[PDB]
Order: structure tokens, then C-alpha cells, then sequence
């Protein structure tokens, strides 16, 4: 769509992963 | 007029009628939240939601920075969304808001696309040849050009009215008589000119004369008001 | 989840509460004024909607009378038709 990319970019964000276990 | 003046003689007016306009009312309201759903397919109102939840799935998957950046990309592209959202949602508004209400008769003479129209063989189409309004007689050479709209009886202009985005244009007395009892046509702006009705009697008439004085008594005492009422609004 | 999700879904819809009526107070407030619009006499001659007109038996009718362009001679022959002007 027109804001189709932004779509995408909305839920690109969740797989984000920092340290955590030490 | 000035030729049945010449004509005929004539009594002071037993009513002065001009000719106005008439098309139905159209009747639309706005139903519910199905006409709210509107700019946008349903394709992305599942969308939406189903990117709205991955969210929540994804901060109850965390509780096995951080959420600091996350929270901030969430929020940084739902502001751009709804930035985007709120930018066509009010330009489909405003865009919605700038049609109306260019429905002017100086707005029907330009074009062909709306019909407008007189009753052919009545006065309307008289004046409409007596037009020195530029305007009007541009209508006059709109209908000469090809007819388009017009029609030449009463029930012939009400169903290209009913069938038709047309202007009926014909005497306000009628449409008055029609508008009491028909509630969908409607009379559309007020009158189109102001003139006089009077009593045709012989050249030389001094019953004419006779006339006039009865019908200034008449006028006077308003008894004719009663046969407006009896014979305009039933 | 009593605060959280119900208070996201609580601030979500003022959020749809606030968005519609901005696009509504925008479209509002643009309608309001749109126009300038007119400042000048021959747009009287172009409009047959609203009242104008010359004094008569002045130098306005006077003028309209010797008035040979033809938006102004409209305005006379308007003014001639209709001697409500």
C-alpha cells in the first residue's frame, strides 16, 4: 500500500533482543 | 405583458406568480460504523489489530533497556501511523466539505451535466425567450442547442424529477400546489421572477374596469386568500 | 493484565476518541473560512444570485445607460429587465 512499508516497519521492531541472561 | 396589454385589456392582478424550482429531496443520513470504516480496505483493518497484538505477545514473552528502545520504536511508529491516518481522514473530510453547495441556477447555464428545465408551451419557456439575463439566456441557448431537460407537461417534469437530477422549473403556484401534497418534490430556491396575472376581457372592456375596482375590493378583504387556501393546499 | 491491557484499550479508544474529533475540528475550522472572496463590481455583473444595483434617475443609471461593455451593459439590461435594481 502507500504506508505499506511503514506497516512492515511496525512490526519489524519485535525481534529486538538484548542480554539478559548475564 | 406588454403584447397581451397591446392585445387585450386587463384588471389589475387577481395574484402575482412568478416561476421557481423544483427537485426532490434526496434524503440521506449517515448509517452507523459501517460509514466509519470508509478510507481505508479491510485488508488492513485486519492489519491493524493483528500488529496491535504482536506487541503484547512479545512484552508477556519478555517476562522469561530492552523495553526501553522496544516501547519507543512501538510508540514512535504508532504516532506514525496515526499522524498518517489523521492527515487523509481529515483531507477526506475537507474534501467531502468543499462539494457543497455549488448548486446555484447561475451554476446551471456553464455546463450540461445537471438537467434544468421548463415546462414546454407554458410562460416559463416565453420568459425564458424574453431572457436578457446573460445567464438565462445562456440557458435559453442551452435548451435550444438540444432540449436536454425539457418537458412540456407537469407529470412528465415530476418523473424526470424523480428520475433525473433535475430541476423542474415551472410556476411557483403549482409547485406550491405540489409541495403540499407531495412531500418528497420540494421547491429548490425561491422565485425565478416576479410577475403579474390578470383577467383577460374584450379591447375596450369597461367591465374590465369593473374588474378592477371588484378585485381591489376583493384583494382588500382577502376573500380571495381562502380560495389560495382551499385550492393550494389540498 | 487489569490495569494493562484494559488501560491500553481504555487509552486507545480516547485515542480514537481524540484523533476523530481532530480530523473533525480540522475540518471544521477549515470550512468556516474559506473564502476572501470578492472585492470588485464587474463579479456583480457575473452572478445573478445576489442583489446589486444603480440608483435610478442618477449618473450611476445614467452611466449604465451610456455603458456599451457588455458586463456592464448585462448590468444595464438588468437593471432595464428588472427596475427593482
Amino acid at each position: 500500500q502507500k504506508i505499506g512499508g511503514i506497516f512492515i516497519v511496525l512490526a519489524a521492531g519485535l525481534v529486538l533482543s538484548v542480554l539478559v541472561a548475564v | 405583458t406588454h403584447v397581451r396589454e397591446k392585445a387585450i385589456d386587463f384588471s389589475k392582478p387577481f395574484m402575482t406568480l412568478g416561476v421557481s424550482i423544483l427537485y426532490r429531496k434526496p434524503n440521506g443520513t449517515n448509517p452507523s460504523v459501517f460509514s466509519f470504516l470508509n478510507p481505508l480496505s479491510p485488508d488492513i483493518w485486519m492489519y491493524v489489530l493483528l500488529a496491535y497484538l504482536g506487541v503484547s505477545v512479545v512484552l508477556f514473552v519478555i517476562a522469561r533497556l530492552s523495553t526501553r528502545i522496544i516501547g519507543g520504536i512501538w510508540w514512535f511508529f504508532t504516532l506514525i501511523i496515526i499522524s498518517s491516518y489523521t492527515a487523509n481522514l481529515a483531507a477526506f473530510l475537507t474534501v467531502e466539505r468543499m462539494e457543497s453547495p455549488i448548486d446555484s441556477a447561475d451554476d446551471l447555464a456553464k455546463q450540461t451535466k445537471i438537467e434544468y428545465g421548463a415546462v414546454k408551451d407554458g410562460a416559463t419557456m416565453t420568459f425564458f425567450k424574453k431572457s436578457k439575463i446573460s445567464t438565462f439566456e445562456k440557458m435559453w441557448a442551452f435548451m435550444s442547442s438540444k432540449p436536454s431537460a425539457l418537458v412540456k407537461n407537469n407529470e412528465e417534469g415530476i418523473q424526470r424529477t424523480l428520475t433525473a437530477d433535475y430541476a423542474l422549473l415551472m410556476e411557483s403556484t403549482t409547485i406550491e400546489y405540489i409541495t403540499q401534497r407531495n412531500c418528497n418534490l420540494t421547491q429548490i430556491g425561491g422565485l425565478i421572477d416576479s410577475k403579474g396575472y390578470g383577467i383577460g376581457t374584450p379591447m375596450g372592456s369597461p367591465y374590465r374596469d369593473k374588474i378592477t375596482i371588484a378585485i381591489l375590493q376583493l384583494q382588500e378583504e382577502d376573500k380571495l386568500h381562502i380560495m389560495k387556501e382551499k385550492w393550494w393546499r389540498g
